[PDB]
């Protein structure tokens, strides 16, 4: 019955996070023990021998080989190069049978996506960043995959919709805001989803005397808003257009590709992997010229 | 109220009931110990 | 100490005794059934060396924290 | 202007040119709280007012199998994220429905 | 000054502590030992509230806010300007409310009344003690108490509710609300009935217990009767405060997740899992 | 065009004037028994002065 | 250990059960009196005959059809599955119309049943008021009860008039156990925290005061019930020592007292003002004030806290969102 | 021994016992039914080697 | 010995037993909630393997 | 109704019972200490 509490606002306001101490130790231990250790960093020189490399063109051969080892443990198991490749012919994008190696096609796009996350959305992922492990956890399927269902599904806030505000920024009613109480119910549904996706309550991002207020809210609300912008880019530009690549068994009932949401990275924790920092160890994935001052190797 | 004759008679049924219970309970504990010791 | 049977109606002492033993029995069973080590309905067939033991010390990585940063 | 001048002779604060015996601190109310003057001042610390809604110019009705039976707005969070009974899941959407001459 | 019938009731005796020493009146008020301790704690607590207002940012009544300490201070007394004052005022409050209930017991004993009023008030003291003593103790820091300020304590209530995402789904809170609403309905009916028999339309005779009983029985189908409605009103009003104490003490110390997901046990009953 | 005065504020003072009127009325009703008060300085009425004691017409026979 | 008057060990029964005294026309008493042992142990024992008249009969017909429409729409919403109708019952709703209809008649499935159930429920409540009013007159009683009930109906009607005044039936309360609580929470979110609505604050003060008073008055009458204090009409017409002692208890405690009659006026007004101040607070919401916290900032209700974050000027432009619009009515492909 | 049926009413104790066994039996069945190992309505046809077992001690 | 004149054994015996029953149950659950003495889960650890709380850092 | 004989006799049982309990508890602490000392 022991409870841990974190204060996140001013002392009288009851802006606090509560954790069941025992249940949190179980979650935290179940992350730490599977957390795959990175291989050692190394680099000899030499011009690139690769035949069919489009993304990893800016990386030494040793750092490239190191990356492929990491990718296998993070997505498929530590020696499972057969998950993506025709093992005899790594440059191939097809099987000996001629059929496309759809997994390798996806993985190439996932590398571009990861660089785009780490590079363009540092306002969200900062110096923690993401790697393949952040979503995949060692398995081919991440959590929180979603598909088209109904028009009013709130997860479409992370794809093609925009706008969740409902509160008036003035005392009197006006033509500027005609939001329905039903629309406040819809935002409330969306916000419960976000809260659960992080394992936090509303006071983590709001002072609930004014949900609209930014000044009264913790700084985490600003980070959260960039996460919404990031998911829209991730879903629209990378995950959704993989629809013609997957086998039909991976598609939704509408035949749409699987899409991501906050829980896909966070998995119920306030930071993914409780803030474990791996992206700094893998310059292949930075999309940045330096990581926290450590410069990009650049051959 | 209660006589000593009943009070002494009754205590004999208490002791045999108690001993039977403790005998069963201690067999049950030693079975549990053999299966999965707690020290 | 058999004078204890002079202090009370023996019928009521048996009712109280049976209640206490029954309740204490259920308390200890559900405590054990909630534990990892003695969840016997799921793990009863595990050998004594295979049965769970509570960790002597969890590890950590210095950047990780189980709780969010506070104020 | 975060602090008063210090006398180089003695390391001693000067207020209005004259010394103060002690360690001068700038007085503030509890935790530096300051009363809100105005709605306008509160609003000036906020983000700008939200942009206008994007409303659809016309409505396309969805396929009937994409239409929810339950019209309650929050049910996706308050029930369906914890309820995953198969029969209850199947009931969430209207079933397929086809004109008999199209079978 | 005294009511026209009062003087013969103003006897000595019935005190719990102090005997004849404080067994006297001041105007209408009975004093007694617990009267003396009441005034002490009321005065000390009220002046420390005024001191809290003085060192805060405004004298505006609605905006005064004497806040508890940061959670980092745990179960210790914090610095007085950092929430230790709220802790001293809380001790005065506990002393004042306890002294009030014991003074009520002394008054009731002096009048030959049953102890119903002191114990009914104990229900409210239990809720206050839950909010500032028991729940913060179970959470391990006094900073979980609510702040003393007419609107800032409503900000606390708002934020505590949203700590559980959707506090309406708290099952003890639903019961507590039902008692509060049912109490207010029952109070309107009891008031109306007594007034309507004692103040009938002009030229009508004064009503009777029989008419009250008949009318009530057409409202609910059954007769509650005279003592029954006062038992009900006491059960409803005090049960509301007791279920309130339960609903807040389970929120945090025992349940930490959102309240909607507590209802998962109902969805998984084996007859329909 | 009054900036500070608004309908919610106007309504709230309307209520306060009614409510303080209501408390006065109830305190007049509360004094129909036991008043005027006895005092060593003679009778006292408090404030407001109480409404007079009612006399109740009993049911004529039954 | 001293007898607490909370429970009656010895009930007595009369072989005949009392009937209704007078005015039997346009309506008649149904049933006949019987005794409940459990009800007779909480309070008085006779479960009675009951009165309806024209207004009562019509009230039940309208109210039955309203409840029948609510239940059948709930049951239709789980596909007529009777196991899910019970399992999911508190989540089920009959839901108001969509917002873009405004006050127009909506489609039958999309809130047309809602408005129909709401209409019959409203008529049923008014007929039940007429019943209570007529019955008070027929028993030769004051009309204190129907005016108390009118105050509750006033609050209820604001859940029609405020949606009317903001111009859309979509703003109405869904019929459903948890759904109407979802509406209650979302209403406070939309209108910027109802804690700062001063008529909501007044309504709470009267809701709490009603619990304070019934606790105080209930306890007071039980503390003197050993002296016949519960025979309140007799104590009002013929003041006994039970009334004198309850007046003195409160005078000596808190410095002033009521009478055995006038305490029931305090009770009546505190209950009535709960729903009356509540209704006014609803009617002002969205019509006069659209954000109650900002109204509280304007009028000086809002306690200052030190800032938890500060925005840069470009963040003030970046972090403004959009007001929520329509749901997407298509399923986009992203193939190109 | 048998004089206990002077001290207690047979007619009454039998109802108390029969009610207790009904409650105990139902509780034990429902506890088993919601386990993984003994969810016999779904998995009762599995052989004893094939039925679920709770997670073991081995760990890093 | 005359204290038993002032207090009824039929009350005293239950009061003493009730105190001891509560105290024993409190101490067991306090220990069971600790890390060092969570003996149901960890009682088979040796005394050197059993948890110990954090020391003074000296820095 | 107490008497000095009833009191003196009952005192013997309370004293001896208390001390016997403290003896059994002292062994329980000896066992607990040998298994996992708390100092
Ligand atoms: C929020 C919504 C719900 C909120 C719900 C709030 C409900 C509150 C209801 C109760 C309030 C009235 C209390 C009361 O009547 O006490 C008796 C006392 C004296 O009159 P008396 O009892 O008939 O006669 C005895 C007296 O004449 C002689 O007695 P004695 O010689 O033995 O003792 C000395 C005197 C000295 O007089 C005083 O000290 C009176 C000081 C009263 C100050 C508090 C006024 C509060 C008004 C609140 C309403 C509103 C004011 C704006 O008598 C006494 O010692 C009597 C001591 C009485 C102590 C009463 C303390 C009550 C504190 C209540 C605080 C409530 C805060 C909310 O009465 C008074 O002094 C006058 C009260 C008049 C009724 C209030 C009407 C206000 C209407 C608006 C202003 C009208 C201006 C013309
Ligand atoms: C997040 C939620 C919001 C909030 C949102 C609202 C909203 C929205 C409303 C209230 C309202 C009220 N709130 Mg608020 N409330 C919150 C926090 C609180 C807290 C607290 C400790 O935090 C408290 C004590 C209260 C207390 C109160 C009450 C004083 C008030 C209702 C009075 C009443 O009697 O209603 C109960 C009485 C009725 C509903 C009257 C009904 C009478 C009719 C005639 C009955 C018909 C029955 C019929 C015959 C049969 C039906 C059959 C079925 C249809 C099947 N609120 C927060 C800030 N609150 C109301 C109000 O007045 O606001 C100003 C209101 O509308
Ligand atoms: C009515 C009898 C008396 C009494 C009379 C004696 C006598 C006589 C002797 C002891 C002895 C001992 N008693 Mg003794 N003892 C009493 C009550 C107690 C209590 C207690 C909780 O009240 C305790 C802890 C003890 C403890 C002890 C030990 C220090 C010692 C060894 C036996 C033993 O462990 O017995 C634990 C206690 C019990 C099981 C209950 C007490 C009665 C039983 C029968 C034991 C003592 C008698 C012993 C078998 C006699 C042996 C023959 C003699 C050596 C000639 N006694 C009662 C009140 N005790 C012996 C001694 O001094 O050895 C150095 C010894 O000769
Ligand atoms: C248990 C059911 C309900 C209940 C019943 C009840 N209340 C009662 C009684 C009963 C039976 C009394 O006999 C007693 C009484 O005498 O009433 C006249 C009382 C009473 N209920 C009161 C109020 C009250 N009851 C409330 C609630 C309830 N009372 C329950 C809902 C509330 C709520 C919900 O807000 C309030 C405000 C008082 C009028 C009175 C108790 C008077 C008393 O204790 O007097 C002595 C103390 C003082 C006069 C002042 C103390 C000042 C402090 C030392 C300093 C201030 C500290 C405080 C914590 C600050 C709070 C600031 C707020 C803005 C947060
Ligand atoms: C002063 C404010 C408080 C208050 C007061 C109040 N309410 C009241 C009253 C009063 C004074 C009444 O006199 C009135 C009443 O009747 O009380 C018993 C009522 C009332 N308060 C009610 C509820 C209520 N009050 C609430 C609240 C409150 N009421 C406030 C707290 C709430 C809340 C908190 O939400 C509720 C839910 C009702 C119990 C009652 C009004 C009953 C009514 O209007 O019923 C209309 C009829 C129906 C809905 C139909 C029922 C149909 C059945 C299924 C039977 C069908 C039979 C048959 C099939 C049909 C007929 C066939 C013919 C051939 C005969
Ligand atoms: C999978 O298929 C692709 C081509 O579809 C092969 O990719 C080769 O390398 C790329 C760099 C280049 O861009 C591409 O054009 C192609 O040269 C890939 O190596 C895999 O090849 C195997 O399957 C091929 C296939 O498509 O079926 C197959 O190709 C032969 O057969 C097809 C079908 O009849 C015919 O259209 C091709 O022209 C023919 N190609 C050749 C080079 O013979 C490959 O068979 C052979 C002998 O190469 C398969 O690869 C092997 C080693 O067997
Ligand atoms: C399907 O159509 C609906 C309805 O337009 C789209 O939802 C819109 O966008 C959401 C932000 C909002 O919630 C919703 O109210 C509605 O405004 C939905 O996203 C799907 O969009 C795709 O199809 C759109 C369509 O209506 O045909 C198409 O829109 C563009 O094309 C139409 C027809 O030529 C033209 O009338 C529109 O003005 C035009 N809109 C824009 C913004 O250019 C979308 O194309 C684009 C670029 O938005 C489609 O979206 C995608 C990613 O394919
Ligand atoms: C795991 O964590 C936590 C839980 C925290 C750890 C801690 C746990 C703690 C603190 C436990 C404490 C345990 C305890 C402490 O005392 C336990 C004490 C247990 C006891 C005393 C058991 C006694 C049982 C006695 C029985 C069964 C007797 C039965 C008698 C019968 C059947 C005979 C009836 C009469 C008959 C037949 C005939 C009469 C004839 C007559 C009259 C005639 O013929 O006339
Ligand atoms: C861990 O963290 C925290 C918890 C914080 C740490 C702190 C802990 C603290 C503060 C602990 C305090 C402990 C304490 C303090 O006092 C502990 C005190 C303990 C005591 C007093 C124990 C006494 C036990 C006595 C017993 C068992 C008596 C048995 C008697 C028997 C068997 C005989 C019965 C007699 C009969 C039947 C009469 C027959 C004759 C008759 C009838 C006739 O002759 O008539
Ligand atoms: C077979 O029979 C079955 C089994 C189906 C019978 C069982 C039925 C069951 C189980 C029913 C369950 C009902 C439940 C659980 C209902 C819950 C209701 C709740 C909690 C309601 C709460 C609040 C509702 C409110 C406040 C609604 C207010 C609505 C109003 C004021 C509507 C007014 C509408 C009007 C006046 C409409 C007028 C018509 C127009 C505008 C068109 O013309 C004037
Ligand atoms: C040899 C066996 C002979 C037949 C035995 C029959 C056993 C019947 C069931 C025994 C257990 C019932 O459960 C036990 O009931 C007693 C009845 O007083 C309760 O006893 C307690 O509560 C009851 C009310 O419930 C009070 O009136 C009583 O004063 C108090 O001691 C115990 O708290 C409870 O644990
Ligand atoms: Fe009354």
């Amino acid at each position: 019955a022991a409870t841990d509490t974190v204060q996140v606002g001013y002392r009288g306001t009851a802006m606090e996070q509560n954790y069941d101490h025992g249940d949190l130790k179980t979650k935290f231990a179940q992350v730490k023990l599977p957390q795959s250790p990175p291989p050692a960093g190394e680099s000899p020189p030499g011009p690139l021998p690769w035949k069919n490399v489009q993304v990893l063109n800016d990386i030494s051969i040793a750092e490239f080989n190191r990356t492929m080892i990491a990718m296998s443990t993070w997505v498929a198991g530590t020696g499972n190069c057969a998950y993506c490749h025709n093992v005899a012919a790594f440059q191939d994008d097809t099987l000996p049978n001629g059929k496309p190696l759809y997994t390798k096609i996806v993985a190439r796009r996932m590398l571009q996506m990861t660089r785009n996350i780490n590079g363009n959305y540092s306002q969200h992922v900062k110096n923690t960043g993401v790697t393949c492990y952040t979503c995949h956890m060692g398995k081919p399927l991440p959590n929180g995959l979603w598909f088209y269902s109904s028009q009013t599904d709130y997860l479409r806030h992370y794809l093609d919709r925009d706008g969740a505000r409902v509160i008036t920024q003035g005392v009197a009613p006006s033509n500027a805001n005609r939001s329905s109480t039903k629309q406040a119910e819809w935002t409330y549904a969306l916000m419960i989803s976000q809260s659960r996706s992080l394992g936090v309550n509303c006071t983590y991002c709001h002072n609930t005397r004014q949900f609209a207020s930014w000044r009264e809210a913790p700084p985490a609300r600003v980070t959260a808003y960039h996460g919404i912008l990031m998911l829209r880019d991730v879903n629209q530009n990378y995950l959704a257009p993989l629809q013609p690549v997957y086998p039909a068994v991976r598609l939704g009932a509408m035949g749409d590709a699987p899409k991501a949401q906050c829980v896909t990275c966070h998995n119920g924790a306030y930071k993914p992997l409780y803030g474990a920092q791996m992206a700094k160890d893998f310059p292949a994935m930075w999309g940045r010229a330096d990581w926290n001052g450590v410069p990009f190797p650049g051959i | 109220g209660m006589t000593e004759e009943e009070a002494r008679r009754f205590h004999g049924y208490m002791v045999t009931g108690t001993l039977g219970y403790v005998v069963v309970a201690s067999v049950a504990h030693f079975l549990a110990w053999s299966w999965r010791p707690w020290f | 100490m058999h004078r204890i049977w002079l202090m009370y109606d023996p019928r009521r002492v048996m009712v109280a005794l049976v209640g206490f033993l029954a309740v204490l029995a259920l308390v200890i069973h559900f405590v054990l059934l909630s534990s990892q080590r003695y969840s016997w309905i799921e793990n009863g067939t595990l050998g004594a060396d295979q049965a769970p033991v509570g960790a002597s010390a969890p590890a950590a990585a210095a950047e990780m924290s189980p709780l969010p940063p506070g104020r | 202007p975060t602090a008063w001048p210090v006398d180089p002779t003695t390391g001693q604060t000067l207020i209005n040119g004259r010394p103060v015996v002690g360690r001068v601190f700038i007085m503030r109310k509890t935790d530096g709280t300051v009363k809100y003057p105005n709605v306008a001042d509160v609003v000036a610390h906020e983000a700008l007012a939200p942009l206008p809604p994007v409303v659809g110019s016309s409505y396309q009705q969805a396929p009937i199998t994409n239409q929810r039976r339950m019209r309650g707005i929050m049910i996706q969070s308050t029930l369906w994220d914890m309820d995953r009974k198969r029969s209850a899941t199947r009931q969430r959407y209207y079933p397929a429905s086809t004109p008999a001459n199209q079978l | 000054a005294m009511l026209s019938f009062e003087k013969k009731y103003r006897v000595r005796g019935g005190t719990l502590i102090g005997g004849d020493l404080f067994d006297f009146w001041f105007g209408p008020f009975y004093v007694g030992f617990f009267g003396v301790t009441t005034i002490f704690f009321v005065t000390l607590g009220t002046l420390l509230c005024v001191w809290g207002a003085a060192m805060g940012p405004t004298w505006n009544l609605w905006q005064i806010n004497i806040a508890p300490p940061d959670l980092k201070y745990g179960l210790g007394l914090a610095p007085l300007r950092e929430g230790g004052l709220w802790q001293i005022i809380t001790l005065c409050a506990l002393g004042a409310f306890g002294s009030w209930a014991l003074r009520q017991a002394e008054i009731a004993r002096k009048l030959g009344m049953g102890m119903h009023i002191p114990w009914a008030y104990g229900g409210a003291i239990l809720a206050y003690t839950t909010l500032v003593v028991i729940r913060p103790f179970l959470l391990g820091a006094w900073g979980h108490g609510f702040p003393y300020g007419i609107f800032s304590h409503l900000d606390w209530v708002s934020n505590v509710g949203y700590q559980y995402l959707h506090f309406h789904y708290n099952p003890a809170h639903m019961i507590a609300v039902t008692f509060f609403f049912t109490n207010c309905l029952a109070l309107a009916m009891h008031g109306s009935l007594i007034l309507s028999v004692t103040n009938p339309p002009k030229g009508t005779p004064t009503g009777t217990s029989e008419q009250e009983n008949v009318f009530f029985r057409d409202l609910l189908g059954y007769s509650i009767g005279a003592i029954g409605i006062h038992r009900l009103g006491l059960f409803l009003a005090v049960g509301a405060a007791v279920w309130s104490a339960i609903c807040i003490v389970i929120s945090g110390p025992f349940w930490t997740q959102g309240w909607p997901e507590w209802w998962n046990w109902w969805l998984n009953l084996p007859i329909w899992k | 065009m009054m900036e500070y005065i608004d309908g919610a504020q106007i309504a709230l003072y309307a209520f306060w004037l009614f409510f303080f009127g209501l408390i006065i009325y109830l305190r007049r009703e509360d004094k129909r028994e036991g008043y005027p008060l006895e005092s060593p300085q003679g009778p006292r009425d408090g404030w407001p002065k109480g409404a007079p004691k009612k006399t109740y017409v009993h049911r004529d026979h039954g | 250990l001293e007898y607490q008057n909370l429970f009656t060990r010895v009930q007595v029964r009369t072989v005949p059960e009392p009937g209704i005294p007078i005015d039997e026309s346009t309506g008649t008493r149904y049933g006949t009196g019987t005794f409940s042992y459990l009800a007779g142990k909480f309070g008085d024992a006779q479960i009675g005959p009951i009165y309806l008249g024209w207004a009562g009969v019509l009230s039940l017909i309208f109210g039955f059809i309203a409840i029948e429409i609510i239940g059948l729409n709930m049951w239709a919403s789980v596909g007529w599955d009777p196991v899910e109708f019970i399992r999911q019952l508190p989540w089920l709703a009959l839901e108001p119309p969509p917002p873009q209809y405004g006050l127009r008649v909506p489609p039958l499935n999309q809130g047309g049943w809602y408005l129909m159930a709401g209409f019959f429920l409203t008529v049923s409540i008014i007929l039940w008021w007429i019943r209570i009013y007529r019955r008070a007159r027929a028993l030769q009683m004051g009309s204190h009860l129907p005016w108390a009930f009118a105050s509750a109906i006033f609050l209820y009607s604001t859940f029609f008039f405020q949606p009317l005044l903001v111009g859309s039936w979509s703003e109405m309360v869904p019929f459903g156990i948890f759904p109407h609580l979802d509406w209650t929470s979302a209403f406070s979110i939309r209108y910027g925290n109802l804690y700062y609505n001063p008529f909501h604050a007044l309504s709470i003060a009267f809701l709490y005061g009603s619990a304070v008073l019934f606790a105080m008055h209930g306890a007071t009458i039980l503390a003197v019930a050993r002296m016949g204090g519960e025979r309140e009409i007799e104590q009002i017409t013929d003041r006994g020592t039970a009334a004198e002692r309850s007046m003195l208890f409160w005078r000596w405690c808190m410095g002033f007292n009521a009478t055995m009659e006038s305490i029931h006026r305090w009770a009546w007004w505190f209950a009535v003002l709960t729903t009356f101040t509540g209704g006014i607070g609803i009617l002002l919401t969205g019509t006069v004030v659209d954000n109650w916290y900002l109204w509280g900032v304007k009028h000086g209700l809002v306690a200052p806290y030190p800032a938890q974050n500060q925005l840069t000027p470009e963040q003030q432009d970046l972090l403004r969102g959009r007001y929520q619009g329509t749901a997407p009515d298509s399923f986009p492909s992203y193939v190109v």
